[PDB]
């Protein structure tokens, strides 16, 4: 078709490129390099290209694809791990044998050897279809027990054939439909472009909570599936624990992990570790994996990659939630991402905004997060799903100023605050309270007060505890401890107890790796009637030394509360914690006297 | 205490000078294969004069060479700067030259070829020709010379892999 | 120092040696293939192979 | 079969005279076939002298050549480009440890030719991040500093932060003279098994430096186990912009098809830097952040990632990258990113070297990342961390206290503080302080650090786990 012109780095003149669209994928040279166009001037069209442009000659083929940058979704994309442009980098070490990724491979995304088992849903032949209707169930993994197979959007018509049940591959014709005359032949999977979101029926407000199993996640600062979560992705601070919560532990039936501009030894643990991260919330033990995609780029990985990483990745997300699954997306560096577009920009030469970021870096990740969300999915049968978002941003060391830390704060609702000092002093999950925030409190009210009513005026206790003593520990550091009065010295104990207890989840043990959003009401209870109870017998007189060289037992109780093995039974550890508040009740009756 | 310089000084001053030798052998191992690869890329330039020098063999080669040249320069316009022995050679067969460069390539057959007046230095070249674009402007020097010079510089690997076998130490 | 200095006068003869041993085994061996090595080389130049650029 | 090169076909070079232009360090030429974007070519002086140059843009039969050593002399009617057909391809062999080259790959130790077992292409292909697994052992360096408290393993990459004036670049020679494996075992790492190997990278270093190098490397015998890139700052800046991806390219074939543990020191990355500004701006690229140009953060994660010990080659390459900070500050564009790029730090510090303490790393702002994954009973010995971390704490306590030694009085600190003064002082022109040829093994180092901290209290040695305390402060 087309050929070559001026070549500088990635950009490539072409020529006889008449028929060519704006941002749309082409293959350039012999090796077929991948490139998309970003302008067109008569029959020449101005091509980035994707990877390495040492040896191009002048006149050789440039192949225009005819679709802008899209992924491959269907059957296959569980336990698989993508770059940014999603090339299977498995499938290209193996199809190569080779330690590095080779020049222009074309490896389809999706594995076209694979026999799916296919169920044929309800439509019949001669049935009005349209986009997003599932018109088959293909039994990907043990944790996917059913691969919905989504119609396209964009895409409808009378259904004319349809492929009875068996077992077949993605290249293999299994759906037929004739709009007005023109014919149709869907198959197994589809593509869809990556800077589009994918259509539904209506975006719903996010309201049921994302029960990652850490209690000062699940109590103080509530994300939501659908809902949109910021971290600071530094290193010290314990952001693998909050990573693996999600991916193991979450309510979410599927995880998308985009570890975009990542470090080359940094993907290594995330792509090691992973394989043998499982689950029981299948009833079985299983691995993440089974439910869990991975798209994986070093620095080192194309610019364009790098960029289209987080779009490819929250894609795959909306692909698996227009099936009805609730799932989380969990970006490994926003920041990395945003240094690829001011490459992309600077490459480009566009005239920057904020040192260096183009003018629409705010305006991107604004669109880019708007495509989280619970909606209803589009077409029949009706189905809701959820992308929750949860980003990491990692500025150069700790500068909050960048303008991607400042819109990714503007645009995201809940912070986590991950902090370096609570992970030096060994206090995972380490999230500093006192700068990280949620916004989703007032939405969950609906969910609290349908399932654990109390759960919010809790939370503000909490938080009105830790605050207090958090303001109150530079007037102990000034003054000295005699200056306090008995009902401070109790907020501070209580407080100690709630930093050494509630928000100090051990993950790595049993009784703490997963503690439910039931069991941390039960704490909750548990803790507050404590701070309750010492200050109203306090306010009765007691000198609080006395209580606390005294109650010392009910304290014991309580910091033993969370040891609680979840995996009893929810009847079972709620009539233990009952019983932990009769006797700390009574106890407290009797020490009051 | 005083003494302790001393001490290893007959194993750290001398280590210079056997860091030296070892490196001065180590170098001179290498050596020793550059010369013979050296002389067995002479002994290869004499038997190329050798072939060149027998003109009933000469001539299907060197019609190839000028066949090649035109399809690089792939031009309807040549010049070609041949030795002052076998100046008729191309002469005589530039009809056949014509027809094998138009049959090669799809393009029409070569319109004229120019012999040079600026013969090749036979001291020098040994055989090959010199084919230039019109106006002399563009050449490809597909002389013997050049030719081994060029498989001299690429083709070391090979040789690697034929005087020697695989490296033990490569196993990848 | 006066043994060191000895002991390296003697090594530069003796590290010598064990060059000129594998130097002379590699020069056999450029004896033993040179033959073929330049009957290879011969056949390359020899043999060009016609080749066009369009694509 | 390793008989599959298939290099004995002959590539004929169309060499053109049809220079049409001259502009400044890069030749326009006017009817060039089919060029290709990246090819070197060698220009024919006039004089009759010859110099390579990088085909850097190609339009319809127009090719712009970058040259190397400038372009004086060279004018539109006389002078010859041959152009080779292949970009920057370089000989690789077994046997090139021991070569010192250009940085053009030329060698310059009056040797002869590499005698390649292969071209392999320059800058090549990424690795697969699916291939790639975590550091898992101990690059020794034999710096008390780097060894105890930063200690590198075998895939990190880990610069070294310094300054113009600093000993960054002796700190280099003498991390290329000491460095090696750990653990001892029954057979040396000088076999054929087992093997470690060194590629040192010199970018616009000074002619002096540059002699050190040479010299230093020659006469230490670490040159049999390093293949040294001298690179001069009046060498051609085309030239290096290529060093770099010589030495990796070189360590990427050791590492990993010959199965060795390669150590990459990139001296002057900030000469490297300018230079790719250089080159930058010779394409009329607008300038970025500091005339710095915006994409070398890209180029910088290239050179970077060429590292890493991967799934099914038993090699490894670990990366020491030696940058000077401009008037000494994080903030510039060259540290920034190679902070983002690399893991951790090493610091050279000014005031260290005032002092006369060499090497004069500041120990406090320079981190390991991935130190934990160097460290531990079959990885150097069973204490490395918690010393390390011990060594930390005290140093940090000892600095505060020579703070309040000025302030409060000497006889007002506390008792730590008192032992912190001293410690401090032991610490700094003992252990941090190294002869420039002193070689401290791992656990040389380790018991000069457990004889500095054998001052200290039981007490409040409270950063070191009470069963390794117990089993080695205590005797």
């Amino acid at each position: 078709y087309g050929a070559i012109y001026s070549v500088s780095g990635p950009v490539v003149i072409a020529e006889n490129m008449i028929g060519c669209a704006m941002y749309e994928l082409v293959k350039v040279g012999h090796d077929n390099l991948v490139g998309e166009v970003i302008r067109i001037d008569g029959d020449k069209a101005t091509i980035q290209v994707y990877e390495e442009t040492a040896g191009l000659t002048v006149g050789d083929p440039v192949l225009r694809t005819g679709k802008p940058l899209s992924v491959e979704l269907g059957p296959g994309l569980m336990e698989t791990i993508y770059d940014g442009i999603q090339r299977p980098l498995k499938a290209i070490k193996e199809e190569s044998q080779s330690i590095y990724i080779p020049r222009g491979i074309d490896t389809p995304a999706l594995d076209r050897t694979i026999k799916w088992q296919f169920t044929p849903g309800k439509f019949q032949v001669g049935d009005h279809i349209s986009g997003g209707d599932i018109y088959g169930s293909v039994f990907e993994n043990s944790l996917i027990s059913s691969h919905k197979i989504l119609l396209p959007p964009r895409s409808r018509g009378t259904i004319t054939w349809i492929a009875p049940a068996g077992e077949y591959t993605l290249d293999e014709k299994i759906l037929e439909v004739e709009f007005d005359g023109k014919k149709s032949d869907f198959t197994l999977y589809h593509t869809w472009p990556v800077r589009v979101p994918r259509p539904v029926t209506e975006k719903l407000s996010a309201d049921y909570p994302l029960l990652t199993g850490q209690r000062v996640l699940d109590a103080l600062f509530p994300c939501v599936q659908g809902g949109t979560t910021c971290i600071p992705g530094a290193f010290g601070c314990g952001k693998t624990v909050i990573s693996q919560s999600l991916s193991k532990y979450s309510n979410s039936d599927a995880i998308i992990y985009v570890g975009c501009g990542e470090r080359g030894n940094e993907m290594a643990e995330v792509l090691m570790e992973f394989p043998e991260l499982y689950t029981e919330m299948s009833g079985t033990k299983e691995p993440i994996m089974k439910r869990t995609t991975l798209v994986a780029n070093t620095s080192n990985m194309p610019v364009a990659a790098r960029e289209a990483s987080i779009y490819t990745g929250i894609t795959l997300a909306e692909y698996f939630r227009d099936q009805g699954k609730n799932v989380s997306m969990i970006a490994d560096s926003s920041s990395r991402w945003a240094e690829a577009l001011r490459e992309i920009s600077g490459r480009l030469g566009e005239m920057p905004a904020d040192q260096g970021f183009p003018a629409y870096l705010g305006a991107k990740l604004a669109s880019f997060y708007e495509r989280a969300g619970k909606a209803v999915a589009l077409g029949s049968p009706d189905r809701t799903g959820s992308v929750s978002i949860v980003a990491a941003v990692s500025p150069a060391g700790g500068d909050f100023s960048d303008p991607v830390t400042t819109a990714t704060l503007g645009i995201t609702q809940v912070f986590w605050g991950l902090d370096k000092k609570l992970a030096q002093r060994k206090h995972f999950p380490s999230i500093n309270t006192s700068v990280s925030y949620s916004k989703y409190t007032n939405v969950l009210n609906k969910f609290y007060d349908s399932n654990y009513p109390e759960f919010p005026v809790l939370r503000d206790r909490m938080k009105e505890i830790l605050s207090n003593a958090e303001e109150l520990e530079q007037v102990v550091q000034l003054v000295g401890k005699s200056a306090l009065s008995d009902s401070d010295k109790i907020t501070l104990d209580v407080a100690t107890l709630i930093k050494e207890d509630f928000l100090q989840q051990n993950g790595y043990s049993t009784y703490d790796a997963f503690c439910p959003i039931w069991k941390t009401f039960d704490m909750m209870r548990a803790f507050i009637s404590y701070h309750d109870e010492a200050q109203k017998a306090v306010a009765n007189g007691a000198n609080w030394s006395k209580l606390a060289d005294s109650t010392g037992d009910v304290k014991h109780a309580v910091s033993s509360s969370k040891f609680f093995e979840p995996s009893r039974g929810e009847k079972e550890v709620h009539g233990e914690f009952e019983k932990l508040l009769s006797t700390m009740q009574e106890r407290f009756a009797e020490s009051t006297d | 205490g005083n003494f302790k310089s001393k001490l290893k000084k007959a194993m750290l001053s001398q280590q210079i000078t056997k860091s030296t030798i070892a490196n001065k052998m180590r170098l001179k191992v290498l050596s020793a294969r550059e010369q013979s690869l050296d002389g067995i890329f002479e002994e290869t330039k004499e038997k190329l004069s050798g072939i060149a020098n027998n003109r009933d063999e000469y001539k299907p080669i060197l019609q190839s060479l000028i066949v090649e040249a035109l399809l690089k320069l792939l031009e309807p316009k040549a010049i070609v700067k041949a030795l002052e022995r076998d100046v008729d050679l191309i002469e005589s067969m530039k009809d056949d030259i014509m027809r094998e460069y138009g049959e090669k390539a799809q393009r029409a057959p070569l319109e004229e070829i120019v012999i040079s007046n600026d013969y090749l230095n036979k001291d020098l070249v040994s055989g090959g020709v010199v084919v230039s674009n019109a106006s002399d402007k563009i050449e490809i020097n597909n002389t013997l010379e050049e030719r081994l010079k060029l498989l001299s510089e690429e083709a070391l690997p090979a040789i690697r892999l034929e005087l020697y076998g695989p490296s033990k130490t490569r196993k990848f | 120092e006066q043994k060191n200095a000895g002991g390296v006068g003697e090594l530069e003869k003796k590290a010598e040696a064990g060059v000129q041993g594998e130097l002379a085994e590699i020069k056999k061996i450029a004896e033993k293939k040179k033959d073929d090595v330049v009957k290879i080389l011969i056949e390359t130049v020899i043999k060009p192979s016609a080749e066009v650029h369009i694509n | 079969k390793k008989a599959v090169e298939q290099g004995f076909n002959v590539k004929p070079r169309l060499n053109y005279n049809t220079v049409s232009g001259v502009n400044g360090p890069l030749v326009i030429l006017e009817k060039v076939k089919f060029p290709r974007y990246n090819e070197i070519v060698n220009l024919t002086l006039p004089d009759g002298t010859v110099r390579q140059g990088q085909v850097l843009e190609i339009r319809g039969d127009r090719a712009i050549v970058q040259v190397f050593e400038g372009t004086s002399g060279i004018d539109v009617k006389k002078t010859t480009v041959e152009f080779t057909g292949e970009s920057l391809r370089i000989p690789v062999s077994e046997d090139m440890l021991g070569r010192i080259f250009d940085g053009s790959g030329r060698p310059i130790d009056n040797g002869p030719k590499v005698f390649a077992e292969d071209y392999l292409d320059i800058n090549g292909s990424p690795i697969n991040p699916y291939a790639r697994i975590y550091p898992e052992e101990m690059i020794s360096t034999g710096v008390s500093a780097i060894d105890t408290m930063n200690s590198i393993a075998r895939g990190q990459k880990i610069p070294i932060f310094s300054a113009s004036g600093l000993p960054h670049n002796e700190i280099a020679a003498q991390i290329c003279r000491q460095a090696g494996l750990v653990r001892p075992t029954k057979d040396v790492h000088d076999g054929h098994e087992e093997n470690f190997s060194i590629v040192f990278a010199a970018m616009g270093v000074n002619l002096e430096t540059a002699r050190f190098f040479k010299q230093d490397f020659e006469e230490n015998g670490s040159l049999e186990r390093t293949s040294l890139f001298l690179n001069l700052a009046n060498d051609p800046t085309i030239e290096r912009i290529i060093t770099p991806r010589l030495a990796l390219t070189t360590a990427e074939y050791l590492a990993y098809q010959t199965e060795r543990h390669v150590l990459t020191i990139l001296t002057d990355m900030s000469s490297y830097a300018d230079a790719l500004r250089e080159v930058s701006a010779a394409r009329e690229e607008v300038p970025g952040r500091r005339g710095y140009p915006g994409y070398m953060y890209t180029d910088l994660s290239t050179i970077y990632e060429r590292a890493g010990r991967v799934e099914g080659r038993n090699g490894s390459i670990t990366q020491i990258p030696i940058l000077t900070m401009p008037n000494d500050d994080i903030t510039h564009p060259i540290p920034d990113l190679t902070g983002y790029i690399t893991e951790g730090q090493i610091f050279v510090d000014r005031q260290l070297h005032n002092k006369g303490i060499y090497p004069p790393i500041n120990v406090l702002p320079s981190l390991s990342r991935l130190m934990k994954s160097a460290i531990g009973e079959g990885m150097t010995r069973k204490d490395h961390g918690d010393v390390s971390n011990q060594l930390y704490a005290k140093y940090a306590i000892g600095k505060d206290a020579a703070a309040m030694k000025a302030v409060v009085g000497e006889e007002a600190l506390s008792i730590e503080d008192k032992l912190s003064l001293e410690f401090l002082e032991k610490f700094e022109k003992t252990f941090i302080t190294q002869g420039a040829y002193e070689d401290r093994t791992v656990f040389e180092s380790l018991d000069q650090a457990w004889s500095l901290l054998r001052i200290y209290p039981k007490e409040m040695l409270n950063r070191i786990s009470p069963k390794i305390l117990d089993e080695f402060y205590d005797r």
